[PDB]
């Protein structure tokens, strides 16, 4: 138990000194055209990763932070190595985001051994396989691939009954906070305004995700039909 | 009454008699709901507020000066005497007859008279709020749309006696 | 190369022409663009009139224009950058370069045929020979010819600085002419004045070009008026003054004034809570009643304006504030309308570098050249009313750096930052002005502190240019002296700093002493100017 | 009001600090007894009840004697509050005064100017 | 001819008519007429000036696309067009009118601060649909003859030719038990079989113990003209009706010939003598539609070169094959197999090259064929599906479902959906068996006056994009492509007729001639 303190002491000079090496090596990167440029990006990738130190403090605080109820020198940590870094606590760049937008296609079956599992499509490293994502994509019984063209396929179909949930959706006002009973008002039985049940962003968000998931696995259908569902938007 | 103003009791909260309650064509219950993205906000523009103490009193787009706005309503007011519409006039009948009829069943609902009355002075505050809004725009009537935003606001502030 | 006469090989050349003026967004180009807009007028020449600001607007519109116009004037821009390389245009083309900026790029000094420079050769120029730049034992030698070439054309290039007003060369070329107007005449004034105003030339060179307009002032009054009989009250009449240095104190309070020159406020420390109390001391020692001084100047009592030079002078003697007076012009029309020449600089500055985020800098431009016109003298008192706000917002600034310490010794060089979100850093946020509140800045800070060796330091000063693309701008002033050269060498430096570094530096703006960086490039910028001024 | 007691003409961190501190102190104190301990740590941890900032100046002196050290054998306060006015921790006073430093081996004078 | 004189009058020529024209412009002007004296010189300069201010000119600067234009129709080059004499518009080309009603006229958006269309609308928007269906019927209704007497146009006073009408929030007053209340609004089932009828005002309960209900398929999101009385808070019913249509003369007379259809066209195609000429220069100008063309059968694709050699006598001006294009539509076997229909469908239009250069061949893909099918407006099918066929037959057009093709002065709307059982499933009260289904659809759908008249979930439609569906003023055709029966009707001077299903119609589908507005059947059943 006690420990956590001896490391984290340990950390206090080791995490000072690799901030360091790493934040002079990488500021004077010269191929850095901008250093939001130096990132990998995966199918996940949705943030604006801009200045490696801070990502990679971030990362390591966040683990650190978990992985012991003792935060308290993980949060001096965050303090000093911020301020060493000559950003702000409190600040949006200095918050913890999971850099991957996770997306799961439950209970995807496989011939090759009868057995179900769920896929995760933006988690995995498609650098190490690109084509070979499909055998990446093995059914956790064996090591037997789930196929391109059909996820592709199953892709679209989601996006078409998702696009029919939100066409179809409920709306909501925000004061009496009731669903819209008729199509009549544009101000609910109060004066209130309505609102979506199914937001925007929600669909921006999933688009994003089968866009870039078509994107790093060449799904050109999909990518068509996402192409003109995105074309047609405000 | 208490303060702030608390929910649970309700028509207790207004110590106003109703004979001058319903002398005031609108009437807002203000209440500070509380909500961090509305307060962080909130936060951001009085800090930014107390550092513009210093940076000229420069004006902003969208926005008239506080002297022209002045002279603008003093303008207005003697120039312009709007009238209402005669089917906007029928809409606000209709509308009154209905927030009436709700009034009183909510009235009726709690066996108690609220402390809100709403009466012929609220249909010619209605009326005026509208006039107001036609003499912004110097036109002769006011529309069914003046009528709809004099109507919006008047809902507000009657969303605020229920 | 050089034009030797303006009058047969330039104006001749373009009277029988259409023409297209490219002129800087200074108040010299300014008034230089009026004088020739008033001489093309008189003569039916078909001109069009482009403002620009920095390189990439240069290139532009010239490519815009190209096609349809053979003859060029470059006003206050150009002439330190191979023009050819720069627009690359069609060898039928000529440009005619009337640019104050210094030294002239060897290219376009030697290139006889298409690039004509509208720049005096008595100017202080020391151009090298054309053998000198231009071309086993006989390779050895030749590499040698080539380590020379390096050699001098850094010592040629090293350091930038201003020569003649470019005002007052074409105020030249329209007496050359004989078609001098008097208001032409104040426009080179004027122009001359914005070189003194933003410590561009000399104080020596400054008294040498007053001396020349000295004589052109005289010949224009005496042009049509005597000591006997005299003009109407409505024509202007251009006036020689020994006058004082305090700026706008004839539209001002005298408090006001002695509050926001740079001069008085860096000698009394009136960023400080002790400088009001030496204000006090100096006023109290003229022996003017507070009350008058706070008053505005119009109102003041005519019986302490009857001598108020001459009070000022002794004081500030006796003070330490050793020159004072100053010799300048003003120009007096109708009854009631008096103007110094710093009076004009100011405010049409601050209509040009107005903070406004309406239309355009080519806006502000159109409404600071239109006040430099007498129709349009409502303008012209606007602009003073934009300059109170600029001079306030400037001693503003400066209270702020030197109280919270922003200006820190780097080693060779002073290093200050305005931050984002600070009072009225949208005001310096464009170049010119930032320059302009550096210098001012520099010469406060050297007033304020004790240590004899920062003193002798330039200025290094950033602020921000565009978050949305994250950019500062970033400007260097060399050291401020009584007898300092006004030259200074932060053009190369920044350039070879930027290089040495793979900077993402753009170099836009006309004075090579002026750059944009990406904010996060500052950091080994920085180090590699500490590294190379050593 | 921190600021004028300090007859500063800006004010900065330091103050803001203070005003936050006697805010959030009066807040806990206006709680139930047993309610100020998760409030005292709610507010303590993240909401800066900036106590102290000794360890980044204390690795800070160690890296540059390090690097002077070793610069030497193959005016170190001003080699210091150089890299302390750069990074954000101007008040170096408190390093001074704090004992960390101190079992460190380094100790300052105003006149020699050795650390 | 000179061309410094050439220069100077042509460009005075268009000075005196207050026209500019650019350097490009009168070059090009200079150019066309070098070839012309002053015998013809100043009537050529009058008439390519007239035919540049018969443009639609932003300004009075004139660039050269303009006098391009104006020239080139001086010149003719529109012999035996096809551009102005038949045109296929999607549905989302469609342009976006809004009825302003203190105006009482039909705006363009652009005149508006109406937003633009997009599929993620606003909650506005999907009250705005229905808002804008009442407001149609609304301003539609009060134009009939029902409208009050004029100024003692009766001496003793009249209800409107006994129909005077009223809005639901009049009526929740003073007037309980007032036997003559009609009320225009939308059939709802608000609570389970305790209906309910809206509009834009509010509420109330039908009481539709008797319908008395004439002629007309009546369902949920239903507009109807109900006459009853009213007494604690129900609306007593004593009979349903829909409200009259109107035929397009009548609506081009009130609101003059806008072009409500859409197209290139600035006024409405029905109100021009040019192209009354052009639809008639060819006496059997003849189009074909078929429907649910299941080109991944072999049988489809024999039976279809059958009808091409039937068809090489005459061929059309372009065939019709509307949605449903597949036996197995099941996804990417159907995607691969509609790649090899239209590669076989390009060697079968290759194997008759005369139809091939005669005729044109569009494309309204069904629900149920690959994409966005089951949303409305469909988008067009997949442009990887069709890219062979771009290239290989460049005389085809695949677009929207519906879309809307315009031949000359006449109005065709094609839509592929099988909407007859979906409307007779949502029925309110089972019609009268006298009057046949087709004919009661036709009349349901021409009164409500769109194709969807049925409640979202019921026809899922993009919410900014339902102006698409709207049938107003009444087109020449409404080609309703469905499974339920072909069929030929009419009225108010449209026929509106459904091609069936061409593998359950026995491969019988239809023949339109618009020069004289005659439909025949391809009854080609043992073909």
């Amino acid at each position: 138990t006690f420990s956590q303190d001896y490391v984290a002491n340990e950390l206090t000079q080791s995490f000072f000194t690799i901030t360091q090496k790493i934040q002079k090596k990488v500021t004077g990167s010269r191929n850095s055209t901008e250093l939001s440029e130096m990132f990998p990006v995966l199918p996940g990738s949705h943030l604006l990763l801009n200045n490696p130190a801070l990502e990679f403090i971030k990362y390591v605080c966040k683990v650190l932070s978990l992985d012991t109820n003792i935060t308290n020198q993980v949060n001096k940590l965050n303090r000093d190595l911020l301020r060493l870094v000559d950003v702000g606590e409190f600040s949006e760049e200095a918050q913890f985001r999971d850099p991957c937008r996770s997306y799961v296609l439950p209970e995807v079956i496989c011939r090759s051994c009868n057995f179900c599992r769920d896929l995760d499509l933006c988690k995995d490293s498609s650098f190490s396989e690109d084509g070979a994502v499909l055998p990446q994509w093995l059914c956790s019984n064996c090591q037997a691939p789930y196929d391109s063209s059909a996820i592709e396929m199953t892709l679209v179909e989601v996006l078409q009954k998702k696009l029919m949930a939100f066409t179809l959706q409920d709306l909501v006002c925000l004061k009496c906070r009731g669903v819209k009973e008729t199509s009549m008002p544009v101000y609910c039985s109060c004066a209130g305004d309505f609102a979506l049940t199914i937001h925007t962003q929600v669909f921006m968000e999933q688009i994003g995700i089968f866009r870039n998931i078509a994107q790093h696995y060449g799904m050109s259908y999909l990518l068509e039909t996402l192409e003109w569902l995105l074309q047609k938007n405000p | 009454v208490f303060g702030r103003w608390d929910e649970t009791k309700g028509e207790d909260n207004i110590d106003f008699m109703p004979t001058i309650l319903s002398r005031f064509d609108m009437i807002f219950i203000v209440k500070d709901e509380h909500n961090e993205e509305r307060d962080v906000m909130l936060a951001k523009h009085v800090i930014t507020l107390h550092v513009s103490a210093l940076t000229q009193t420069q004006a902003v787009e969208g926005e008239i000066d506080l002297a022209k706005l002045k002279k603008f309503i003093a303008y207005c007011r003697v120039k312009c005497g709007p009238r209402l519409s005669a089917e906007a006039a029928e809409k606000l009948k209709n509308r009154y007859i209905i927030m009436r009829s709700g009034a009183r069943q909510h009235e009726r609902d709690s066996d108690r008279r609220s402390s809100i009355p709403i009466t012929v002075r609220q249909l010619e505050a209605i009326v005026r709020i509208a006039e107001a809004l036609s003499k912004m725009k110097l036109q002769p009537f006011a529309t069914e749309a003046d009528v709809e935003e004099a109507l919006r606001l008047f809902q507000v502030s009657t969303l605020d006696a229920a | 190369m050089f034009v030797s006469d303006f009058r047969k090989e330039f104006y001749e050349v373009v009277q029988s022409q259409r023409v297209l003026l490219f002129v800087a967004s200074d108040v010299d180009a300014l008034c230089a663009c009026k004088i020739l807009q008033a001489l093309f007028q008189c003569d039916h020449v078909q001109y069009t009139l482009v403002p620009v600001s920095g390189w990439q607007e240069l290139e532009t519109a010239f490519l815009e224009h190209k096609e349809q116009f053979h003859y060029f004037i470059l006003i206050n821009c150009g002439a330190n950058v191979d023009l050819l390389d720069i627009l690359q245009p069609d060898e039928d083309t000529i440009f005619f370069v009337c640019d104050t900026h210094r030294p002239v790029n060897v290219v376009n000094v030697y290139n006889d045929t298409q690039i004509k420079l509208l720049i005096k050769q008595d100017d202080d120029l020391e151009v090298p020979a054309y053998e000198d730049i231009f071309r086993t034992m006989r390779r050895r030698q030749r590499r040698e010819w080539e380590a020379r070439r390096r050699d001098i054309l850094f010592d040629y290039e090293q350091y930038e600085y201003h020569g003649t007003s470019s005002a007052m060369v074409m105020f030249e070329l329209a007496w050359m002419l004989s078609k001098d107007l008097n208001d032409m005449l104040w426009w080179a004034i004027v122009g001359l004045t914005d070189q003194w105003v933003q410590d561009k030339i000399t104080q020596m060179k400054y008294v040498t070009d007053v001396g020349v307009l000295q004589r052109h002032v005289s010949r224009h009054n005496h042009r049509n008026e005597d000591e006997e009989n005299t003009l109407s009250v409505d024509c202007t009449r251009i006036s020689f003054e020994y006058d004082l240095r305090l700026v706008l104190y004839q539209h001002w309070s005298l408090h006001d004034s002695l509050c926001n020159t740079s001069y008085t406020a860096a000698r009394f420390k009136l960023w400080s809570v002790h400088g009001q109390k030496r204000l006090q001391e100096f006023l109290a020692d003229m022996g003017l009643p507070l009350k008058q001084v706070k008053q505005k100047f119009q109102a003041m009592d005519i019986s302490l304006k009857e001598n108020l030079r001459e009070m000022i002078e002794e004081s500030a003697n006796k003070f330490g504030m050793k020159d004072m007076r100053v010799q300048t012009f003003s120009i007096h029309f109708g009854f009631k309308h008096k103007f110094l020449a710093s009076d004009v600089v100011f405010a049409t500055m601050s209509l040009m570098e107005s903070p406004e985020k309406d239309g355009s800098g080519t806006d502000h431009f159109i409404q600071a050249l239109d006040s430099l016109s007498r129709s349009n003298l409502d303008k012209l008192y606007h602009g003073l009313e934009l300059a109170k706000k600029q001079l306030r917002a400037t001693q503003q600034t400066i209270a702020s750096c030197l109280c919270t310490n922003l200006v820190i010794s780097q080693g060779p060089f002073l290093y200050c930052s305005l931050m984002e979100g600070t009072p009225d850093v949208m005001l310096f946020s464009r170049p010119a002005s930032l320059s302009l509140l550096s210098k001012h800045l520099l010469k406060s800070f050297v007033c304020s502190t004790k240590n004899r060796r920062c003193k002798l330091l330039p200025l290094v000063m950033a602020a921000p240019l565009s978050m949305e693309h994250g950019t500062v701008t970033v400007v260097g002033i060399p050291p401020e002296t009584d007898s300092s050269d006004r030259k200074n060498f932060f053009g190369r430096a920044f350039e070879k700093a930027a290089e040495s570094t793979s900077s993402r530096m753009l170099h836009n703006h006309f004075d090579l002493s002026v750059i944009e960086l990406k904010a996060e490039d500052r950091s080994k910028f920085l180090d590699a100017l500490i590294s190379l001024l050593s | 009001a921190h600021a004028r007691i300090h007859l500063r003409d800006y004010v900065i961190e330091d103050d803001v600090n203070m005003a936050i501190r006697v805010m959030l102190e009066s807040f806990i104190d206006t709680q139930k007894f047993s309610v100020m301990r998760s409030m005292r740590k709610t507010f303590a941890r993240y909401l800066s009840f900036r106590r102290d900032n000794n360890e980044l100046l204390l690795f800070i002196l160690k890296q540059l004697v390090a690097e002077q050290v070793t610069y030497q054998r193959n005016v170190p306060e001003k080699d210091l509050v150089d890299k302390a006015r750069q990074i954000n921790i101007h008040n170096l006073s408190a390093f001074y005064d704090s004992e960390l430093f101190r079992m460190n081996k380094f100790s300052h004078d105003l006149k020699r100017k050795m650390i | 001819m000179a061309p410094e004189r050439l220069r100077s009058r042509a460009l005075s020529a268009f000075k005196l008519r207050g026209l500019l024209l650019r350097g490009e412009a009168i070059k090009y002007l200079t150019e066309a007429l070098q070839s012309i004296s002053e015998l013809e010189l100043e009537d050529k300069l009058e008439k390519i000036i007239n035919a540049v201010e018969k443009q639609p000119l932003s300004s009075n600067m004139i660039e050269r696309s303009v006098v391009e234009a104006a020239v080139q129709e001086c010149s003719q080059s529109v012999d035996e067009t096809i551009e102005h004499v038949f045109n296929i518009i999607g549905a989302f080309d469609i342009p976006r009118f809004v009825y302003n009603s203190e105006r009482k006229k039909f705006l363009p958006l652009l005149m508006t601060n109406h937003p633009a269309p997009n599929l993620f609308g606003t909650p506005r928007d999907k009250a705005e649909m229905f808002r804008e269906r009442y407001t149609i019927l609304h301003q539609r209704t009060h134009r009939h003859e029902l409208f009050t007497p004029p100024v003692i146009g009766s001496h003793p006073d009249e209800s409107g030719s006994k129909f005077q009408l009223k809005t639901i929030e009049t009526l929740l007053g003073s007037t309980t038990k007032i036997g003559d209340a009609i009320v225009l609004g939308m059939i709802t089932q608000l609570k389970e079989g305790k209906f309910f009828l809206e509009d834009p005002t509010g509420t109330v309960q039908l009481d539709l113990s008797k319908a008395q209900f004439h002629s007309g398929l009546y369902t949920e999101a239903c507009f109807v003209l109900a006459e009853g009385w009213f007494e604690d808070q129900v609306f007593h019913v004593n009979a349903f009706g829909f409200p009259p249509t109107e035929p397009s003369s009548t609506t081009r007379a009130y609101y003059g010939n806008i072009n409500f259809f859409g197209g290139p066209s600035n006024t409405s195609v029905k109100t021009s003598a040019k192209l009354k000429q052009l639809e008639e220069e060819n006496k059997d100008a003849m189009f074909v539609f078929l429907s649910d063309v299941w080109l991944d059968q072999v049988e489809v694709l024999e039976k279809l070169r059958i009808m091409f050699a039937g068809y090489s006598p005459a061929p059309p001006t372009c065939f019709i094959l509307c949605g449903n294009f597949s036996s197995a539509p099941y996804g990417k076997n159907q995607v691969q197999a509609l790649k090899d229909s239209l590669k076989t469908l390009a060697d079968i239009i290759c194997e008759y090259p005369d139809i091939h250069q005669s005729s044109r061949f569009v494309f309204v893909p069904g629900p149920e064929d690959p994409g966005f099918g089951s949303i409305l407006p469909r988008p067009p099918l997949a442009e990887s599906i069709t890219n062979e066929f771009r290239q290989r037959v460049p005389f085809s057009v695949f677009t929207t479902n519906p879309c809307r093709i315009q031949y000359c002065t006449q109005e065709i709307t094609v839509f592929r959906e099988d909407l007859v059982n979906k409307m007779c499933r949502n029925c309110v009260r089972f019609p009268s068996s006298n009057l046949a289904i087709p004919n009661h659809f036709v009349k349901t759908i021409l009164s409500q006056g769109h194709l969807t008249p049925l409640p979202l979930y019921v026809c899922p439609v993009y919410w900014a994009y339902d102006y698409a569906l709207r049938v107003y003023p009444v087109p020449d055709l409404l080609v309703i492509a469905d499974k339920y029966d072909p069929f030929t009707t009419t009225n108010t001077e449209c026929l509106c007729i459904n091609p069936g299903s061409f593998p359950r119609s026995g491969f019988s589908f239809k023949v339109f001639y618009p020069s004289n507005k005659t439909v025949e059947d391809s009854k080609l059943q043992g073909f």
